RNA sequence: AAAGGUUUGGUCCUGGCCUUAUAAUUAAUUAGAGGUAAAAUUACACAUGCAAACCUCCAUAGACCGGUGUAAAAUCCCUUAAACAUU
């Protein structure tokens, strides 16, 4: 579902625009699914430490 | 705030990390809440990204945009 | 079903505008405000009449009547009830969408209560916060104290009814209970003391006559219009009373006798007038004076 | 002098020499040679109308010609050739005024 | 304008410093060497976190 | 230490109608015949802070302070009107009438209070209604269809509630953080426990 | 006395009376007029009275005026496309010249109103900030909200000084 | 200053006086000072209850949606405000913190009952 | 500026200086407390302490915040192009 306020704003726009329906607005999570935090990252684009000794 | 070239304090050399203790039941419940919360917020950020680009194209090359351009030339 | 006439119906606005009248001296009475040195123009009789015509055009827009609406219905809608947040907050949060290009009656103003319920803001809350973020010249965030019954009575003694109503239009919304309460109280005081002249040539006369017609108490306004020799206006008021009450005995009597002009007022006196005996006496006296003198 | 005359509301500025006699002679010379509205209506034959911002667009007739009202409108130039004082205009041009201008003073 | 003048020393310094970096690049054996007694990297003195000990 | 006591303290408006007032002031304002003593031709832009300090009066008492029977009260409208411009309805600044700053602030509050209660008249401009359209059929001011979770009584999102972790996953964390663990917590109370008092 | 003839021409109100706002295409307006003659009188008044108003509303347009180069006065506009609009202003009053150029190359009233509204889109009455940009600096100014501690002292229980003392006492 | 690196963020800028805080919701480059240069003001937050007992939040939901669509990050306090409003889901720590508070009051109530029971033992002793 | 004082034996003109208003700093004399804002001789030299970390190693951050007005007529506004140590 959509957040409570953001769902009400969607249903209000429908009625204002003349669209009459009782369908529940739904968010689609397939396009934006998150990898695990420990997933291997891109080593090629990672930084390397400098060569100045402390 | 210090710069990278500043010398480190001598009262904090002994400093070592003290990692927080972990409650297993609450840590797991919290880890799942962050995963599901961030997926919902990513779905909403994408919808907002599309409304921005839809509005931009309507202004740039919408019906009303095209008519006014030709109306001026005529 | 024959539609009930409305306040904004072109026919009602015509009758209400006529009975209201116009007086360029009252409509454009000098405002007690910071003054500037006047300007002067040399004008012919043609130019002067043109300027008076524009003045009458502006006096029409100045006399535009404010809306007469029914009392709004309380907003009691609960968007959500998130009980996990119960006891985590002590004061209510009020969230207001302040996007510039939204009509104010279509804005979402929600309240997160301490219990966790997310609900829509009430009418009192909606008007207060809209003043805080879209401040309107004339309106105050908190209701003024002049609208208290004792304070209003003071204004009435000073014959400042047009101000009480001009204040009620700057502060309250037309459909609010406070707006209706103040207006119905001002109109009622004008009736009891026969102070109908105070609101003539003002934008508040139409609403006052509307209120009397709907409440079936036009007797006083007719007696006063007749005594001021405004008998064309009195007939138009009886036409408005026969228009909003078609099935009334008076309206059916005028159809039977096809009454017109002064006949309409005589019909009203016999049939539906609360104080018909006086309407005939005042109407008779007007006819006697008109006939005797001319 | 204005109190003796009866004038209650006016602005005046004096420049050049501050000779008291020239100011008294100059004041009475100018105040006694002014044109009333009734005179202006007779000279030009037209109505004299007044427009106050606190009365809106309402035209106020302050003087009407004594004899015959004319029918030729007074010529209204597109750009007047009036001779303007830099002091008067300077204010309306947005130029900062002196620290001494429009100070709070006791009622006169 | 035209009173802004070149900065030869600044240009020379930038280039010269770059050359030293290319030639004196450290190696994985040196950057990631570790002292197991103290669990601290000698090249930089970085002490590893506690959860990795 | 004995300031005079006015007989009109209870009813201040009475003084301005008494014969004593007429003889002293006539039909002119009470500040008409007052002049401030100052060096130079341009006076200071503020008047003296106060004319009365600890029952002592200053050298040239201001119009209000010099007359003790004059009372600055919101009900004493006739006195308050003298300090408001009849033509523009603006309250005069203190240098205009020569009142001290203490009494000027006191007068301004009385004038504003009289206007709020309707005792003192002022010009009310005519303003149009706030909204061009007065419809109340938008969802914002109307009833939104209740969400499915709201009717059943469930939380809006399932993760709002406490879901007991699987037993295997709790052990996986006990191995990962072995040696730095806390007492395991069960399901939280269903409601907020009533605060002990 | 302000110097020069018709000193009203050197007032901001007069300069703001101009109504000819050129379209974005207009880049240059060359004015060819004659200083002596009878059929070029309106052109001379247009240079005297109107050219200042035109430049005031169109600061980026190059107005260059040429004198006694041709038998008749004319206006030639150069557009960004490369088009050249020649106008003949002989025997034409200065007012007629202004109205003609407004019609052919002047923006309409509707277009200008839209730009004015668009210009102010980012000013919000609710926004708080300095007086230069916003109506109210702080929410303390709003009626019903907690007033500024400088103007009105806060209750003791709402002050960090008081709360810190209690924590020490506990 | 001439910043190099960073991203746009929506955060709370602290205003007001001492003991009287007031916030401006703003969109600003993250490296700018808290109360310094910003890009757009997106609302305001008054955290002190007013005469009516209401903490007042103003959200420009049209511009907020615009800047979240362009990559604007959110500060943690702003995510909590968007969650309470209903525009975003409740933040994970808003839920966890409320659970911790429930568990902490449950102990206090139990201790009071035990103390009353201990006091009851004192009553039994008389 | 709504102006005033001041050349002469006197009058008038010209013309400067000064006064009356407003503020900042320092100083003399004087003073109870409370709320608030501000804090400022010097780009002269500095004892001492602190101001940048985080974190299952890698990385990231310490390029910000904060400070001063050194230099330079140095700038403003605008156009074009490309990037970023970014999202
Ligand atoms: S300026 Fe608003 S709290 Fe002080
Ligand atoms: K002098
Ligand atoms: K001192
Ligand atoms: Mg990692
Ligand atoms: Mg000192
Ligand atoms: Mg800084
Ligand atoms: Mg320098
Ligand atoms: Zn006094």
């Amino acid at each position: 579902p959509y957040p409570p306020l953001l769902r009400a704003m969607i249903l209000a726009e429908r009625q204002k625009n003349g669209d009459t329906s009782v369908q529940e607005p739904l968010l689609n999570l397939e396009r934006t699914r998150m990898r695990p935090w420990d997933y291997p990252a891109k080593q090629e684009t990672k930084g390397r430490a400098k060569g100045t000794p402390v | 705030r210090k710069t990278r070239h500043d010398p480190p304090a001598k009262s904090k050399v002994g400093r070592v990390q003290t990692p927080p203790a972990v409650d297993p039941a609450e840590f797991f419940v919290l880890t799942e809440r962050y995963r599901q919360y961030r997926e919902t917020v990513r779905a909403l950020r994408l919808e907002f990204t599309l409304e921005v680009r839809r509005k931009l194209h309507e202004a740039r090359a919408g019906v009303l945009a095209e008519r006014k351009a030709q109306q001026a030339i005529t | 079903e024959v539609k009930k006439p409305a306040f904004m119906d072109e026919e009602v606005q015509r009758i209400l505008t006529k009975i209201t009248g116009l007086d360029l001296q009252k409509t454009f009475r000098p405002a007690i405000q910071p003054l500037k040195p006047p300007t002067y123009k040399l004008m012919t009789q043609a130019q002067l009449e043109e300027a008076t015509r524009l003045a009458v055009e502006a006096a029409k827009v100045r006399l535009k009547m404010p809306p007469v609406l029914e009392e709004r219905k309380p907003i009691n809608d609960v968007l959500a009830e998130d009980k996990i947040l119960e006891g985590t907050e002590t004061n209510k949060y009020v969230f207001t969408d302040i996007s510039y290009n939204i009509p104010h009656r279509e804005r979402f103003i929600v309240v997160r209560e301490p219990s966790g319920t997310l609900r829509k803001a009430s009418w009192e809350e909606r008007d207060r916060v809209i003043q805080i973020y879209f401040p309107k010249e004339g309106r105050r965030v908190l209701p003024p104290v002049i609208f208290k019954d004792e304070n209003l009575k003071t204004m009435y003694s000073q014959d400042r009814h047009a101000d009480v109503l001009n204040l009620c239009v700057a502060q309250f919304e037309p459909d609010s209970a406070e707006y209706i309460k103040v207006h119905h109280q001002t109109y009622e005081d004008i009736d009891r003391h026969g102070k109908y002249e105070l609101l003539r040539s003002t934008r508040h006369f139409g609403g006052m006559a509307w209120y009397f017609v709907n409440k079936k108490k036009i007797d006083g306004l007719l007696i006063d219009q007749i005594q001021r020799d405004l008998v064309d206006d009195a007939t138009s008021l009886v036409q408005l009373y026969h228009m909003l009450h078609p099935d009334g005995q008076s309206a059916q009597e005028a159809k039977e006798q096809a009454a017109e002009g002064v006949d309409l007022i005589k019909v009203f006196a016999k049939t539906e007038a609360q104080r018909g005996a006086y309407i005939e006496l005042a109407l008779q006296t007007y006819q006697e004076i008109v006939t005797s003198h001319s | 002098i204005c109190r003796l005359i009866g004038i209650k509301d006016m602005y005046a500025r004096v420049t050049g020499s501050m000779n008291m006699l020239n100011l008294t002679r100059g004041l009475f010379h100018g105040l006694a040679r002014q044109e009333t509205h009734q005179h202006l209506a007779d000279k030009k034959g037209l109505h004299v109308v007044e427009f106050r911002e606190e009365c809106g667009p309402l035209p106020i007739v302050v003087a009407s010609p004594h004899g015959a009202l004319s029918k030729e409108p007074e010529p209204e130039p597109e750009v007047p050739d009036t001779k303007l004082d830099w002091q008067d205009v300077k204010a309306m041009q947005g130029l900062k005024r002196s620290v001494w201008f429009n100070l709070k003073r006791p009622a006169t | 304008r035209k009173k802004v003048r070149p900065r030869l020393i600044a240009e020379l310094a930038r280039r010269v410093r770059a050359l030293r970096e290319q030639r004196n690049q450290p190696r994985d054996s040196q950057l990631y060497a570790l002292d197991y007694e103290t669990l601290t990297r000698p090249h930089s003195g970085r002490r590893l976190p506690v959860r990795a000990w | 230490s004995s300031l005079p006591v006015s007989p009109y303290e209870s009813e201040p408006w009475k003084y301005l109608d008494s014969e004593e007032y007429h003889n002293r002031y006539g039909s002119r304002p009470v500040w008409a015949d007052y002049r401030r003593n100052h060096k130079g031709g341009v006076p200071p832009q503020r008047t003296r802070k106060t004319c009365i300090r600890n029952n002592k009066v200053a050298g040239n008492p201001c119009p209000i302070c010099r007359d003790h029977k004059l009372h600055v009260d919101f009900r004493n409208v006739k006195l308050l009107e003298q300090f408001v411009c009849a033509h523009t309805g603006i309250i005069f600044h203190a240098p205009y009438t020569g009142v001290c700053m203490k009494q000027h602030k006191k007068l301004t509050q009385a004038i504003q209070k009289a206007r709020e209660c309707g005792l003192l008249s002022y010009y009310v401009p005519q303003v149009e209604p706030r909204d061009a359209d007065f419809g109340t059929v938008h969802g914002a001011v109307s009833v939104t269809p209740p969400a499915p979770t709201l009717l059943s009584g469930e939380p809006w999102y399932p993760w709002y509630s406490w879901q007991q972790p699987p037993e295997r996953e709790l052990s996986r964390l006990r191995r990962l953080y072995q040696g730095n663990l806390l007492e395991e917590s069960g399901p939280p109370p269903e409601s907020m426990p009533e605060m002990p008092t | 006395p302000m110097k020069g003839r018709f000193p009203i021409r050197r007032t901001l109100q007069y300069l703001g009376r101009g109504d000819v706002v050129f379209k974005e295409s207009v880049k240059i307006m060359t004015v060819n007029y004659n200083t002596y003659g009878e059929l070029g009188e309106g052109a001379r008044k247009f240079v005297f009275f109107n050219i200042p108003q035109i430049q005031y509303k169109n600061p980026w347009v190059q107005i260059m005026m040429f004198k006694n180069m041709t038998p008749s006065p004319f206006l030639r506009f150069y557009l960004d496309s490369g088009e050249q609009v020649l106008v003949d202003v002989e025997t034409k009053s200065n007012k007629e010249i202004m109205e003609h150029i407004k019609k052919i190359l002047g923006k309409k009233e509707e277009t200008l109103r839209e730009e004015e509204l668009e210009k102010q889109q980012r000013f919000h009455p609710g926004n708080f900030g300095p007086r230069k940009y916003c109506l109210r600096e702080c929410m303390c100014e709003v009626e019903g909200q907690v007033p500024c501690p400088g103007l009105v002292p806060l209750p003791k229980e709402m002050t960090g000084k008081y709360k810190a003392a209690l924590k020490a006492s506990t | 200053k001439a910043y190099h690196g960073g991203h746009l963020t929506i955060r709370l800028a602290l205003g007001g006086c001492t003991n009287r805080p007031f916030y401006r919701i703003v969109a600003a480059h993250n490296k700018c000072p808290r109360d310094g240069r910003f890009v757009e003001q997106l609302g305001s937050y008054d955290p002190l209850p007013n005469s009516h007992g209401e903490k007042l939040v103003a959200l420009n939901l049209d511009r907020i949606r615009h800047w979240i669509g362009c990559g604007a990050h959110l500060s943690k306090p702003m995510e909590k405000l968007l969650g309470l409003s209903g525009f975003f889901p409740l933040h994970p720590m808003m839920i966890t913190n409320a659970e911790r508070l429930r568990r902490r009051r449950a102990r206090e109530v139990l201790l009071a009952s035990q103390k009353a029971e201990s006091e009851a033992k004192e009553t039994e002793a008389s």
